[PDB]
């Protein structure tokens, strides 16, 4: 029996060698491998394969997965491969070949009475996104990010108060405690950032012991050499991360003095290009350093025709100052340093000069604009953009996970990690997903008329599902705590209801560990022109006219 | 009015269709959500009028042409489905390959 | 066709059948209107209504359940009362009986 | 004292002999009895009866009801009667005469300081509906059904995944567990159906022990003789029900072979007419059997002008196959077998070829279309449709309750059962209720402007009430478990918060027990014409042009 | 260094001597005092004062506040003063001068790493409102009142049932219990009123022991001398309040007979003017009495051109009766007795002839209409309306608190009380607040586009915040119980999750204790003309044409 | 705009009224929710205009006649009530037996 390759693609989704355009971008992925046995794929339905004695076996629950996503085309930092995905006890069980071993060959994901099925044929499946620059301005940002395909939210805030409006900080044990309790209500994994700015280390150890998994150093609370030094000493002590928004005003020193204060210690520099904040005009040079994990926030991704007008006014709304801060030269170079692997994470800067539901779409807009301007990456091997795709997906998945010491639980589709997965139709890849799974349960998805005969008639819009409800939600999300808070029983003392995860490895991670984004360039910024150079070569780019993943998809 | 959840939900679809109807009137090529809203609201008004499921399956294919919508749009909408109260109760209308 | 309309069977309904009744002349000697509900312990109404309280003892107004009779200031009417039933224990009102009768 | 019958109807609602039109249908109910003492009705308000020493007594809480629904006209399988309804400890206390025994005669529902009042005069009161064919595609179906007057939802699913989209199955102990926890958030009573298709009975006992109250056998998981036999053996063992969607493809045998596999064991056949699934073209013949409790799903209730076009396309959207499945002949006969008592339950098939908020309205549309075509039932006694009304209300109340072994808790307005009641204005009977009560508290009702001086100004739309909130909701709903799960302490292990009920009598119930719907006809389906006959007489009907309970009520 | 007074007002909000117009009213407040040290104000932002070593110190959490509201202009019954407000452990820590004592003088609110900041410069800050006449018709009234600036809701009901539609009563231990559990879901502090009408005191003690903090005597349940006497005997016994809606029908006696039955015992007379209910036409005379705490409900505040048409019809919708009840003469006088301090509280009468989100705006409309008609109060001292403002704010804050025995927890901005605060922009004072804080966390606030770069782009509408979510909400609200219920462990028995407060001092409070509203006038109502007189002088006023706080602010 | 819950709720009533206004323009006899929305939105616009409670009580009875609505509709609506912000604050208007 044979089947033409087109019929095969139509039936089971694309296989080795076939290519797929990502949304309306110029980006194309090519299937690298397919873990199936042709003739033995599993499909669910009337007269299909997943039926008793056939693709479905006789095993007890312990011997089969709880869920199988059939014929998924996985896009992750490690490969673009066709495979069945088995999820068991809310975790990724295996990436391989699903079925019944009693009659099928090569079965690595056993299907039994206890197995539900999500049909992934023709879809692309990714890990859930991880946004590490959240301002907890309002709880509404949770569903907003979740709908976008972001499953983990790290940041700080207490709601719509001046401190949170400006900085990602949940100040003090009482607000940290209230925010950990509030986290149980939200369908995304959450970790909190405390206020890192103080020169007395005990006031920081207290916040850490309270539950924060990191500390934000923000210039609005005084990003001085002494404050930065204190937070780094505590972070080294308690294995928690330091996120930095530096002294734009150059009040306490220049970017080299902040650099001398970090003293080669591990730190995550937020909005590293500097329009979102930092030493004017040269904060960007931080990406040269081995101990720096640099992210961009999103309003400057990618550089477009309206970018500068918009930002100059935006900054004025929230003169020599405005102008030293918003610069075309550093804005134009940031797209390219992303292209080059010199910037490692993308993040939002939620409702504080960034858009909470746009981390993934903008990351892809930047990959498209770079392919368009620069052509294929030196790393590319065939006639496709597979390497660039793995380089950029790593920026909102595995790299933020590693930066924040939670890559052991989330960040990629790998065995043993939490089953936070996003199912996409290729036409809507990166903009509107088909299904958002949190720890093994679907938590939000587009849903048509609740009274209709099928789930597809209009209006179709995002509605929270069973993994977003009460105690099933608590079972399917993680609250991340510091090792100290976990050890002191903060979870039990606050009666937190969700599953708890503990961060670790926040000091050991370095630039060489950012997947496909480890470049340490000899970067300079000219004091007078603000031009950015790496080894004397001008790093620049052109603003987009129009972007993909924009007007074809959105009602407003 | 004693509006049930399903009535209030169609209220949303109707409004999304007003946005599209005004943009098409200005002469814009419609995008994906716009096109889906416009056609689906149109089918809801034909049920209200007492047209048949069979008729609305064909009339729904004459609301938007390939020329009035952006590139790729026709390919993103292989069908549009919406249910409405016909004189003989709620019925599902699927408009197949609506935009050519 | 009227949605949910009734088709009421013609006729009249006899209320409080088999029960003891009396009539008493009442006059509102106050200067503010007084309105009495069907099941109120008549003997314990507003002191401004003048009538034989001794007669009305253990009685309520013999009118449709839920309805009341109004007395404008100075108004004088003869009302019909029907005896309370059940255990015939009166608690409340003006606190005048508070037990059996 | 006398009062004319019209004034009396106006004041207290209709009494013995008076008739009421159900909504805009041709159906008329006549009051059969009235439990009051004329002159002694209780009404609440300014100068009314329910006041201290008057219709309200001196009793302590234990000696009075928590709630009284005054002057309700009850429509239930047992009678159409005028009465006061007393609810105490969330349960039906008595159907009788409310008031104060100190001054009123014949009082059977005592009213005291501890009694709230709902004024039912001029309204019709029914038990809450019980829909047994729910696909747990989204949690939104809960409020949707509740608003429609459905208080109990039985089915399976895990959300918008392919397995649930197709079948009413919550596969395996982990998803069953997550779904039981999620149920606590929803304001309807819920029981779960596990995946019944497997030939190893242990994988089913595990799902039962996990909490499922029944097992769904669905052809998409292989509705083979062996799978069916295994599930029935377990069901007999664990006193849980089996719901069946049979082998439409006639792959493993014909409807007689499935019938030989059930072997006279108790089973609930879903969508028995067969457009929703089953052996083509003769699944309908299952209603002849004593061990079969047959239900219809709703899109073919009643047969109308758009029915076939709609379904043929609907089926194509989800050729010789389509045509063998959707048939006018069996569609036309199903309305009549409902009319005759041969089909016993109505249900939805929620977002899987059925409409979750239309079970009650369609059941009534069918009663109207049958009165219109066939005239009075042989059982009718006076000039009214009382018997037909009791025959059809039983289809979405008591019969689904008995089928699923929960008639001891819900299903009708009877002493001791859970106080799940629906208050209707006769003009909106069956389409938009006035009040939905869950276990003694109002859980959802139409509500006008929250800021208005009264609750009636516009916009009036359904809003969740106090019985739908947090721990009061948990106190007012039931989660149904199997006897095994209850005995193993699944409730305590999952920390379920709601009140728990246990199913029993799922194997003992038979067709002779379906209230007013026990007919076992000698039914045939012609292989070539698909005509349905009972004892040689063609069973058929005409498609409706227009239905009542449609365009006069709905905004879209 | 000097700064002009205008620049200073622009930078830090107004200071001593400066005046502010309240919304679009004719009311003007003048800053009475400012607790700062000029040059030492604290402001948060880039290069501002609240930064490590500067306005922010080195203290551990215990030694600093959790929250500081900087440069607030406080308007409370005790003064109109400029000050920083420190909140710690969900309570008001101090009203004074915030900062770091290591470098700043006069610091009384220490700021450290553990301190969040809300920028109050240019805003007015008030205590949260306390509405004591809530009908629990629907749970939606909670957010509605909270958005209006009302943080505490006292009343009774069980949802949309006839008893609750008419009266503020939660009848009996079971409904009281369900309502206490439901309260945990709502972001406002709540106390329940039981049904007070019965002549057997044990049925009331049971409701009190169940959890009610007061008892409502309502004529629809029979507001007889005996019922009233019983409830007062219990209230005296259990230190709970009695709220009264008297016998409008004059059935059991005239207002003097009800007065003889209260016998000088403490009681709160609801809608004392009488259009909302009470002895026709003279209930208003109750405000003469020392043991009476009189409130008005809101639809007659203030008297306007549409008032009578509206109310006459409103009353008819819910003839000699209608006319004896709605009277221009008592309606016209009520505005003035408020002006005079003879009526002490304002409240809603929620969805039962009153508007739940209009208690504050109407109270201010009345202050404006009185200034306009009557000029300055005899108590006024400078060229401003400070005394009138303190007299009227006391009516929806401290006086309802004192009336209900909860002034120890809420009611004003005073040290030790719960941090329920409302932040207002002066242009929207009294109509749309900028921030509503519940126990130290922001619970609701206007919020722009969740996906925007800042929180300000459109649409901006009220959205629940972190203090309104799950267990943080429970930590930030109080459920009020009777001393008996608290002692019997009702909280533990119902597993209530919120913080619990206990009412006390409900019998000891008297008219002389109503802040700035202690007038006991020798008031009469003419039987024939219904004119109201105090010492022979006609008390009357003119209906407003147009009001401020109306069409300029509201979309509908 | 700082829209409160009550403002956003009237937004729904307004939209439901746009549905009815367009159907009546096509010449359909209106159903129950349609008729209630149309009249109630009309009364909200008269308050916005500064008309009186008394006037709007009478004008509200001239929006729809027995001829422009389906059978039974007049009997299903004995009154329509809606509150709006008049120049003198929020007021309740009850339009009694609106459709004849
Ligand atoms: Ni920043
Ligand atoms: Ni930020
Ligand atoms: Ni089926
Ligand atoms: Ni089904
Ligand atoms: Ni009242
Ligand atoms: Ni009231």
């Amino acid at each position: 029996s044979n089947i033409s390759r087109q019929a095969y693609a139509d039936m089971f989704g694309p296989t080795v060698g076939d290519k797929v355009r990502l949304a309306d971008t110029e980006l194309w992925i090519e299937v690298e491998d397919d873990l199936t046995t042709y003739g033995e794929e599993v499909k669910f339905g009337g007269g299909k394969v997943i039926r008793d004695g056939m693709g479905q076996g006789q095993m007890l629950a312990a011997d089969c997965v709880d869920l199988v996503l059939t014929n998924a085309l996985i896009v992750d930092h490690w490969g673009i491969v066709k495979a069945d995905i088995g999820v068991k006890d809310g975790r990724i069980f295996a990436i391989g070949k699903a079925g019944n071993p009693d009659i099928q060959p090569n079965v690595t994901i056993p299907i039994g009475a206890a197995t539900e099925v999500i049909a992934a044929e023709g879809k692309i499946v990714t890990a859930g996104g991880i946004d590490t620059h959240i301002h907890w301005i309002c709880p509404q940002q949770a569903e907003e990010a979740l709908v976008s395909g972001v499953t983990t939210m790290v940041g700080g805030g207490t709601g719509p108060a001046a401190g949170t409006h400006a900085t990602t900080c949940t100040p003090g044990p009482w607000y940290i405690s209230r925010m950990l309790q509030a986290a149980d209500s939200l369908p995304v994994n959450i970790g909190l950032l405390g206020k890192g700015n103080v020169s007395q280390p005990d006031a920081l150890r207290e916040q850490v012991a309270a539950g924060v998994i990191g500390l934000k150093i923000h210039e609005d609370w005084g990003a001085t050499p002494a404050a930065i030094d204190c937070a780094l000493t505590v972070a080294d002590e308690m294995d928690i991360q330091v996120a930095l928004h530096s002294d734009t005003l150059n009040e306490s020193g220049f970017v080299e003095d902040t650099l001398a204060a970090i003293g080669g210690r591990t730190i995550h520099t937020f909005h590293t290009e500097g329009a979102g904040g930092g030493h004017a005009p040269d904060i960007i040079t931080a990406c040269a350093h081995p101990n720096i994990l640099p992210s961009s926030t999103n309003p400057t991704l990618p550089y477009t025709l309206n970018t500068i007008d918009e930002h100059l006014d935006m900054l004025m709304v929230c003169v020599a100052f405005a102008e030293s801060r918003i610069r075309r030269e550093t804005i134009a170079a940031e797209d390219v340093l992303h292209d080059l692997g010199a910037f490692s994470l993308t993040s939002s800067d939620s409702q504080a000069m960034g858009r909470v539901g746009e981390v993934i779409l903008r990351t892809w807009q930047v990959a498209h604009r770079m392919k368009v301007q620069r052509g294929a990456l030196a790393e590319e091997t065939g006639d496709n953009d597979n390497f660039r795709v793995k380089r950029y997906i790593a920026k909102y998945t595995i790299n933020p996970a590693l930066t924040h010491g939670i890559a052991h639980e989330v960040g990629s589709i790998e065995v043993g990690k939490l089953a936070d997965l996003v199912v996409w139709s290729p036409a809507f890849f990166g903009v509107k997903p088909a299904t958002v799974i949190k720890g093994g349960m679907i938590a939000i998805a587009p849903m048509g008329d609740i009274n209709a005969s099928i789930p597809t008639p209009q209006p179709v819009h995002y509605r929270p599902m069973f993994g977003a409800l009460g105690s099933a939600r608590h079972h399917c999300r993680l609250t991340f705590l510091s090792q100290a808070a976990a050890a002191n029983g903060v979870a039990e003392r606050l009666n937190l209801r969700s599953a708890i995860a503990v961060v670790k490895g926040c000091r050991t991670v370095q630039k060489a560990d950012m997947v496909h984004n480890s470049l340490q360039p000899n970067i300079t910024v000219d004091a007078q022109t603000y031009e950015v150079r790496v080894d004397g070569e001008l790093i620049t780019s052109e603003p987009a006219d129009v972007l993909p993943m924009a007007q074809r998809y959105f009602l407003f | 009015m004693e509006l049930t959840p399903r009535e209030k939900d169609k209220l949303l679809l109707f409004t999304a269709a007003l946005v599209a109807e005004r943009r098409l009137a200005r002469g814009l090529k419609l995008n994906y959500p716009e096109s889906v809203a416009l056609i689906s609201a149109f089918i809801m008004e034909g049920a209200r009028d007492g047209k048949s499921v069979a008729s609305l399956m064909e009339e729904g294919r004459h609301v938007l042409t390939r020329e009035q919508v952006m590139e790729g749009v026709p390919e993103m909408i292989p069908d549009i489905q919406v249910e409405a109260t016909f004189p003989d109760g709620s019925k599902l209308v699927t408009v197949h390959n609506p935009i050519i | 066709m009227i949605p949910g309309e009734y088709h009421v069977k013609p006729g009249q309904i006899a209320l409080n059948t088999g029960r003891a009744t009396c009539r008493v002349v009442v006059e509102n000697h106050g200067d503010r209107p007084i309105q009495v509900g069907s099941h109120y312990h008549f003997a314990e109404v507003n002191p401004a209504l003048k009538f034989d309280r001794q007669q009305a003892a253990g009685y309520r107004l013999n009118i449709p359940a839920g309805t009341a009779v109004r007395f404008e200031p100075g108004q004088k009417r003869e009302v019909e009362l029907v005896a309370f039933a059940g255990h015939r224990a009166v608690f409340g009102f003006r606190g005048e009986v508070m037990g059996p009768l």
